[PDB]
RNA sequence: ACCAUAGUAGGCCUAAAAGCAGCCAUCAAUUGAGAAAGCGUUAAAGCUCAACAAAUUCACCAACAUAAUCCCAAAAACUAAU
């Protein structure tokens, strides 16, 4: 959450986080989604929208960021680490925008 | 950089650090903090 | 002793068998015990 | 900037419930009124660790204040 | 823009310090804002202390939110002093009764955190004696038919003895 | 294993982590009630700097040891098994454990100097000019205190400082 | 190693255990969702509209609540407890106005729960708003 | 989640009046006109006064011999009150005030002429000695915590200990000395006068068993 | 990593003393947070610690420059050694 916030994620127009809670292999994706919605996330961007789509047949968690670069970052996270989906998250970020 | 016998940290920025055989105290917020062990 | 899976609505196609069964009961009764069924109904509910 | 009354005005109604301009203070409402378990509280010392039962979360909170109150005089002493 | 808490009074809405040049420096004018308080707050006892939640929006626009007053002043209001005791505990000020108690805590229930933590009365009682505690006023169960005077005499006497030190004590610092 | 590949098209980015097959433990352990891997494998107090076909079954493939809540070592055995890879690694041993980086490689530098048992990183080591007389001897360390409890079988011990 | 040492079950766990029973026996809806981090007000603000209509939320353990839940008959809600957990508490389950009034935060999921000795997901929470 | 552990409270002790350590004397009230031989013995070999807690819980253990001025009498005192709470703590001395002459010669320097002149004074202490004892309502990790500060500045090696760590030391001491692997012991070898070492060593070293050498002690040496 | 809201700016002194020049109390709301253990402000604000919620490899002290004609045997970590 921290490094999010020391990142300006002010130029990210929408972030949608799709997983099934019933699965095995959703954790990583689900403290993604806590780590993106923080306090200090929602207040250095406020156009941003956070959405979290929750199925139970779809069994593949994935996340997709779509900003105002004309970009779209989707990743299916079904045995990737939350530090490193967060990682590269940050360093695309720091990156294109 | 201070050379010193003893290294302490003297705030929690401080990390300790061992480079070309020597223990290091850096400092980044307060650089007067750099210590050297003899 | 557990409860079910929780079935969802993008693949749902099995329904518990006790609305099945007690659809069968309802049909397998005359008009005389439908009469007395909808009448006991209408007096408790 | 108010003014308090000093004679038995205090024993037979309250001075601080009234906030608007009219005096409509509250009259003492007897036992009659007022709930029993409002006047079954302590108001002397609170209650001490040997005195609350270990099945209760008032005893676990007033451990936690202990061993916060513990962590902070262990760390009094803060040499970074 | 920001959140600005301020403890005002309640006609006595001044557009001077230490309230009128944080608003200038906001924004909005605080001739709006004195005229507003003054009139939402005209059938409040002017003098009293209470605090207010000023909220700030671009454009320069702001927003009134007052809630009850302060359980200080509530409790001294009660007890009929003027200000607190200097040695909590050590020494006593008044006698606040748990009816006295239990009627500001329903007066007080309409307030923001009460509000918004729905919990029952028994939390606002504690929560009123212990500020009693630490104001150094007694609260006794049932104890008010004219010993409440008897012990306001002798207060007082104690105050004019606290009084008569702190000048003995300021004169003999000033001639050291 | 688990590998991370990128994948770019039409300014659009998409990671994924697939999962390849990885080698599993030999069936048949000597001391299987053994803990701790080498203690349970009987290779305690066995293993050398030498032993590469040892050393290079936890290491990453850039060099870098693995975690030992992953490797499922004990604190001596996975210093002693850290040290005897810097050791390898400053050896020469382990060619192919190392970053490739093609822009590098062509500016060829001095040739190596062949070394073994170092203890010390070469760049952090300075020349003894006064070398001490014989009371007071500067003694040069060789190979490592950690590994001073390996079996001798000729039951010298071993000379860790010369 | 030596054999196990039983670390004896203090009053705080026992306390946790006995509310944990007394609020899976007692009330009859019980949801789950993942607890997100915001303001302290905001919290309160949910909290105040969860109490509008009489349905409360709690925050257990997970080290309490998983040998609890897997001792018990809802070893079918274990995927739904790794992270951060919030039980909404709901005696005349109405989720109806629980869907309404958590509608207006969009990113806050619903993980799933259990209606009468039966487990739904957020789609069998939709078709009970829906009913 | 961690579990919630009880507090150690503090209300059997009581803290006496004038918790501070008290003022000491440079020179006692009454000078020793006579000079006397400077014996190292008051240094050499272990305590055997002042080896005890007597009222605190916490002391500053001396590991090997010196002697005590004003100096680190005023240093201790200066240091203690300063960084103790005279509230919740209590401090007491456990070895006397300089009393040992020393003399310098002064007029003449150079061999013979007689004795010298009285300069100061000192405390001679053993290895094994309490010097401060301390108590209250206080936990061992601050008052260890500023005392490792003074039992540094003193000459000999010292620790602030506690009964708890006191009787930890000893027991391991014993324990060490129990199970010792090897047969040899300097004790043994000594009382035995195998090899003729007795020619080498010491009358003393039948007694300190070779842990005191001088006035140093190695806690190490079983 | 992880977030840190409440009666309340606790009561006195003070130009101001809002957890923090100081003295006395040290209660209480929340499932969980000291009238506050360190930075910071004239005073506020703000940054941390402990608290809950999440996981939890191991973690108490121990390291310390130099001289004068030119450094000073060379070298060696495993073939069996009471
Ligand atoms: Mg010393
Ligand atoms: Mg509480
Ligand atoms: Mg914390
Ligand atoms: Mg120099
Ligand atoms: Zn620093
Ligand atoms: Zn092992």
């Amino acid at each position: 959450a921290a490094a999010l916030a020391r990142l300006g994620l002010r130029a990210v127009k929408q972030v949608r986080v799709q997983f099934c809670p019933f699965e095995k292999n959703v954790e990583s994706t689900r403290t993604f989604l806590q780590a993106v919605s923080s306090e200090k996330v929602r207040c250095t961007n406020l156009n941003c929208s956070v959405i979290a789509d929750v199925r139970h047949d779809g069994s593949e968690p994935c996340v997709d960021v779509l900003f105002g670069d004309g970009h779209r970052l989707i990743m299916r996270g079904a045995h990737l680490t939350a530090q490193e989906m967060l990682t590269a998250f940050a360093s695309h970020i720091q990156a294109r925008g | 950089f201070k050379t010193k016998g003893v290294l302490k940290k003297r705030c929690r920025d401080c990390y300790l650090v061992k480079r070309r055989g020597r223990w290091f105290i850096y400092c980044k917020t307060n650089p007067k903090h750099k210590q050297r062990q003899m | 002793e557990a409860l079910a899976g929780a079935p969802l609505d993008n693949a749902p196609k099995e329904y518990p068998p006790k609305i099945q069964q007690l659809v069968q009961d309802i049909a397998s009764l005359t008009l005389l015990e439908i009469s007395d069924l909808n009448e006991l109904l209408k007096k408790t509910l | 900037p108010e003014v308090c009354t000093d004679p038995f005005r205090l024993t037979t109604h309250a001075m601080g419930v009234n906030i608007y301009k009219e005096g409509q203070d509250v009259v003492l409402k007897p036992d009659s009124e007022y709930p029993e378990w409002l006047f079954e509280m302590n108001v002397g010392p609170p209650k001490k660790l040997e005195e609350l039962d270990p099945e209760t979360r008032e005893y676990w909170r007033l451990l936690r204040k202990h061993n916060i109150w513990r962590h902070n005089r262990l760390s009094k002493n803060r040499k970074f | 823009s920001g959140m600005i808490r301020a403890i005002v009074r309640a006609g006595q809405a001044r557009p001077g310090p230490p309230l009128g040049p944080i608003l200038g420096q906001r924004g909005v004018s605080i001739n709006q804002f004195c005229k507003e308080f003054n009139e939402k707050t005209k059938d409040i006892k002017e003098g009293i202390p209470l605090p207010t939640k000023i909220f700030v929006k671009p454009d320069r626009t702001f927003e009134i939110k007052i809630g009850q007053p302060t359980v200080s002043y509530f409790l001294k209001a009660a007890a009929g002093i003027e200000k607190g005791a200097r040695h909590t505990g050590k020494e006593v000020a008044g006698l606040v009764t748990l009816k006295h108690v239990y009627e500001i805590a329903r007066v007080k229930a309409q307030d923001d955190a009460f509000a918004l933590q729905d919990v029952p009365l028994s939390s606002v009682v504690r929560s009123i004696i212990g500020s009693a505690r630490s104001l150094g006023i007694r609260v006794v169960k049932d104890l008010s038919s004219e010993e409440l005077a008897a012990f306001q005499k002798e207060r007082a006497l104690f105050l004019a003895a606290q009084r008569e030190a702190d000048l003995a004590a300021q004169a003999e610092a000033a001639k050291k | 294993f688990r590998e991370v590949v990128e994948i770019l098209d039409g300014k659009t980015t998409i990671i994924e982590g697939r999962i390849t097959e990885t080698p599993q433990e030999s069936p048949n352990p000597p001391n299987p009630t053994g803990q701790c891997p080498i203690c349970r494998w009987n290779l305690k107090h066995k293993y050398n700097y030498e032993d590469v076909l040892l050393l290079s079954q936890f290491i990453r493939p850039h060099g870098g040891m693995l975690p030992r809540r992953i490797t499922g070592l004990c604190q001596e055995e996975h210093l002693k098994i850290e040290e005897c890879v810097k050791m390898a690694h400053r050896a020469g041993l382990l060619p192919n454990h190392r970053p490739k980086l093609p822009e590098g490689f062509v500016p060829k530098s001095k040739p190596r100097l062949n070394r073994y048992l170092t203890r010390w990183s070469p760049r952090s080591v300075k020349p003894i000019y006064n070398k001490g007389h014989r009371w007071n001897k500067v003694r040069m360390p060789v190979g490592s205190p950690l590994l001073k409890d390996n079996v001798s079988y000729s039951g010298r011990p071993l000379l860790l400082y010369h | 190693p030596p054999p196990t040492p039983p670390q004896e079950e203090t009053g705080l766990v026992r306390l946790l255990r006995r509310e944990i029973a007394a609020v899976f026996r007692d009330n009859r809806m019980i949801a789950v969702c993942q607890h997100v981090a915001l303001s302290a007000e905001d919290k309160l603000l949910l909290r105040h509209q969860l109490r509008k209509h009489k349905i409360l939320m709690k925050i257990f353990p997970n080290q309490v609540l998983k040998p609890f839940l897997e001792e018990s008959k809802y070893q079918n809600l274990l995927p739904l407890f790794v992270g951060h957990n919030l039980l909404l508490v709901s005696e005349e389950p109405k989720v109806k106005e629980m869907v309404r009034i958590l509608k207006g935060i969009p990113f806050l999921p619903l993980l799933g729960g259990c209606i009468d000795d039966t487990i739904l997901s957020r789609q069998g929470f939709i078709n009970y708003s829906k009913l | 989640f961690k579990t919630l552990l009880p507090v150690p409270t503090f209300e059997d002790v009581a803290i006496p009046e004038k918790p501070k350590l008290r003022f000491v004397e440079r020179v006692p009230l009454v000078p020793k006109v006579r000079r006397e031989r400077k014996n190292l013995s008051d240094i050499r070999g272990p305590s055997t006064e002042a080896t005890e807690f007597t009222e605190g819980r916490f002391a500053i253990l001396a590991l090997g011999g010196g002697y005590l001025h004003w100096g680190h009498f005023e240093m201790m005192r200066l240091t203690i009150n300063r960084s103790m709470d005279p509230k919740n703590m209590f401090a007491l001395w456990r070895v006397p005030a300089p009393f040992k002459p020393i003399t310098r010669k002064g007029m003449g320097q150079r061999m013979g002429g007689g004795k010298g002149a009285i300069d100061h004074y000192v405390t001679p202490v053993k290895a094994g000695r309490l010097i401060v004892e301390m108590g209250g309502r206080c936990e061992f990790k601050e008052v260890q915590g500023f005392l490792d500060l003074v039992a540094h500045k003193l000459p000999f090696p010292a620790k602030a200990v506690s009964r708890e760590t006191l009787e930890k030391m000893r027991k391991d001491q014993e324990e060490r000395e129990r199970n010792n692997q090897n047969p040899w012991t300097f004790e043994r070898i000594a009382t035995a006068n195998m090899l003729g070492i007795r020619k080498v060593l010491s009358p003393y070293d039948l007694t300190h068993k070779g842990r005191y050498w001088g006035k140093f002690y190695t806690p190490e040496r079983v």
